[PDB]
């Protein structure tokens, strides 16, 4: 209730070795906005 | 072909640190890495 | 600089380890457009 | 070839305490860890002690382990029938840059 | 196309109302204002759902206008820009001088007037529409 | 206007507290007004204080609204008043050896 | 989470062997993989042992040259070849494992080339090598 068991949990994915180049990304507001 | 009225006379208050678009670029970059990188080992803590 | 493979996620709360960094050359050209600070109130500089 | 100097055979009554020893130099057991596997003859082996006092799900809480100076001691309180097997305690050695073993313990039932 | 001039409104902020509504009588005639690559089959259903999420935008501008001008043909006028109906103007609404409103104020001012109001004058118009039919 | 007692060298756990969970900013600052320790997004850090090597906290709890600080080596010059500033609850804890 | 081996083999010596070990995971990166042998009736050692979250490798001193460990991550096998079939290498081959992910809690720079064996329970079936 103070000391809570807190489960670290560990999620295994398959991880390749990815490019990474952020492009611009520009926020538009829908009709009417 | 983007679409930009300038506006005369006008006065206008803005706020930077309480703005509601911000958490919307937060949350579509979170949506992004989590797709983009994906790791070999999370340690996410759960605390049930 | 390093190049860590354990790092803190940013994203939530958590740690993620990764892959042996790639084999190559590993090059970056960036433009810094900007700092963040931090002061610290005594009781001056 | 045996660098922990595991006694080959311990040996008690049905429903006794059993100690296994498992000794060894200041670069494997004083600065690291034990473990201890389980193995059935024939069979594959199996953990069943983990970070030197703990157990895996599926093993009775009758297998108690302690890591003492440069040696480590596992104890089965309350022995049973079924625990026909032999054990290996195996920690890393740093100088040898390895991992080791130890000769064995075949414990049996009287 | 329709969401073009849905933000073309906004060019008379900041004038005066008796301005801004000749303006408009302008800004009436400025309101009246291509994927063809090879596509892999790879690049078919990608370049679809940007097809689709375009498209979903020039009905919803299709779809907004059409719900403003229900709203305004409940209202008596339907495709009349400057309509002015047959009710009384009540002097309980922020009351003022007709000169001390279309001439010193703007129209974002009386968003901050009658926004206390605005509700109770559109169930007057539904009445009074309602009434005379 | 809090009360923690310590002996010596013992870990303490004041604590400060939202009813959000969900991991919002927070502080600790000392009566001077230095910052002990801080939270920066999902990234701990310290500030330039004296107890600088000494603070620490208990990250996984974040994320249920409970933000403590922890502290270790507990000296005789720490016995001062302690604040944490959550949003606006700018609770203050005094602690003594 | 289980281990499937290859084929049981028998050879003269001089040769070289080949033992298979397929994981049933999702990547090689999370488990510290490692090979353990028992000549019949005997006791236990370490052999060699591969990390694929840092491309490290070990091999005990006994075994240096002879031994060598790769590992494919794209089919999830990891390989041995034991090179100078000699007459004691009549004996059953093992493939253990362990979680990795133990030392995301150590300090900051870790060790790269350090060694994180320890306490597997992910022992695969076996494999019986025979030479004659
Ligand atoms: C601020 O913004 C700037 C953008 O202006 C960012 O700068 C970018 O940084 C990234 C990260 O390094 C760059 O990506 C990498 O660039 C490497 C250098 O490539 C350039 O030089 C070589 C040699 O002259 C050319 O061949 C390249 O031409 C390539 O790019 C053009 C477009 O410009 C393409 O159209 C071509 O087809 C070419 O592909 C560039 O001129 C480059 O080596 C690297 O590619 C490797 O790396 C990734 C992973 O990192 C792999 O996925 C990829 O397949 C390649 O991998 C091979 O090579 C490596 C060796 O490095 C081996 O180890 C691999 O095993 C494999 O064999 C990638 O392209 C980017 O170019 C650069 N942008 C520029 C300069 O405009 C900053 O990062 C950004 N700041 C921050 C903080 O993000």
């Amino acid at each position: 209730y103070r000391l809570i068991n807190c489960n670290t949990s560990a999620i295994t994915q398959a991880c390749p070795k990815v490019s990474f180049e952020p492009i611009p990304i520009h926020y538009c507001a829908p009709a009417g906005f | 072909n983007p679409q930009e009225i300038h506006l005369e006379n006008v006065t206008e208050e803005f706020n930077m640190w309480k703005n509601n678009m911000v958490e919307q670029m937060h949350t579509d970059i979170i949506s992004l890495w989590d797709q983009s990188l994906k790791p070999c080992v999370k340690l996410t803590p759960l605390c049930v | 600089c390093r190049i860590k493979q354990i790092i803190n996620m940013w994203q939530r709360i958590g740690q993620a380890m990764y892959a042996p960094p790639i084999q190559g050359v590993i090059r970056c050209v960036s433009n810094i457009t900007g700092l963040i600070l931090t002061r610290d109130g005594g009781s001056t500089t | 070839q045996s660098i922990l100097t595991q006694p080959p055979s311990v040996s008690a009554a049905p429903g006794q305490k059993v100690t296994i020893s498992c000794s060894g130099s200041s670069s494997n057991i004083g600065n690291n860890d034990v473990s201890w596997y389980q193995q059935f003859p024939g069979t594959v082996p199996k953990l069943v002690i983990y970070e030197n006092n703990e157990r895996p799900s599926g093993i009775p809480d009758r297998f108690s382990g302690s890591k003492s100076g440069t040696s480590a001691t596992l104890g089965i309180t309350g022995l049973q029938t079924g625990d026909e097997a032999d054990y290996y305690c195996g920690t890393w050695d740093s100088s040898l840059s390895a991992v080791v073993f130890g000769g064995g313990s075949k414990v049996t039932v009287l | 196309g329709i969401g073009a001039v849905f933000l073309g409104f906004l060019g008379a902020a900041g004038s005066t109302m008796g301005a801004a509504s000749m303006t408009l009588t302008v800004q009436a005639r400025n309101l009246l204002s291509l994927l063809r690559a090879p596509e892999a089959q790879q690049h078919l259903l990608k370049l679809t759902v940007w097809g689709i999420k375009q498209l979903q935008a020039r009905v919803l501008a299709v779809e907004r206008y059409l719900r403003d001008q229900q709203l305004l043909g409940i209202w008596g006028c339907s495709g009349k820009l400057i309509c002015c109906t047959n009710v009384p103007w009540n002097s309980s609404w922020s009351n003022r001088n007709l000169s001390e409103i279309w001439d010193n104020m703007t129209w974002l001012q009386w968003d901050k007037e009658i926004s206390n109001y605005t509700q109770i004058i559109y169930g007057l118009l539904e009445e009074s529409q309602n009434q005379q039919e | 206007k809090k009360v923690v007692l310590g002996k010596k060298g013992d870990t303490v756990e004041l604590t400060c507290t939202a009813s959000q969970k969900k991991s919002i900013q927070f502080h600790w600052k000392n009566s001077n007004q230095i910052k002990i320790l801080g939270n920066q997004g999902s990234f701990l850090t310290k500030g330039p204080s004296k107890l600088n090597d000494r603070a620490d906290s208990r990250r996984s709890l974040w994320d249920q609204g409970n933000f403590p600080l922890i502290i270790k080596n507990l000296k005789i010059e720490d016995s001062d008043t302690y604040i944490c500033e959550v949003e606006d609850q700018k609770e203050e804890v005094q602690l003594l050896v | 989470v289980q281990l499937v081996q290859s084929g049981a083999e028998v050879n003269k010596p001089g040769s070289s062997v080949k033992v298979s070990c397929q994981a049933s995971g999702a990547t090689l990166n999370s488990h510290a993989f490692s090979w353990v042998r028992q000549a019949p009736g005997q006791g236990l050692e370490w052999m060699a042992g591969i990390i694929p979250i840092f491309g490290s490798s070990h091999y005990a001193q006994k075994f240096r040259g002879r031994v060598t460990i790769s590992a494919d991550e794209s089919t999830r096998t990891v390989y041995l070849h034991l090179r100078g079939l000699r007459s004691d290498d009549t004996a059953v081959y093992y493939c253990a494992s362990n979680s990795i992910a133990g030392v995301a809690a150590a300090g900051d720079y870790a060790d790269y080339d350090g060694g994180y064996y320890y306490d597997m329970d992910v022992w695969g079936q076996g494999t019986t090598v025979t030479v004659s």
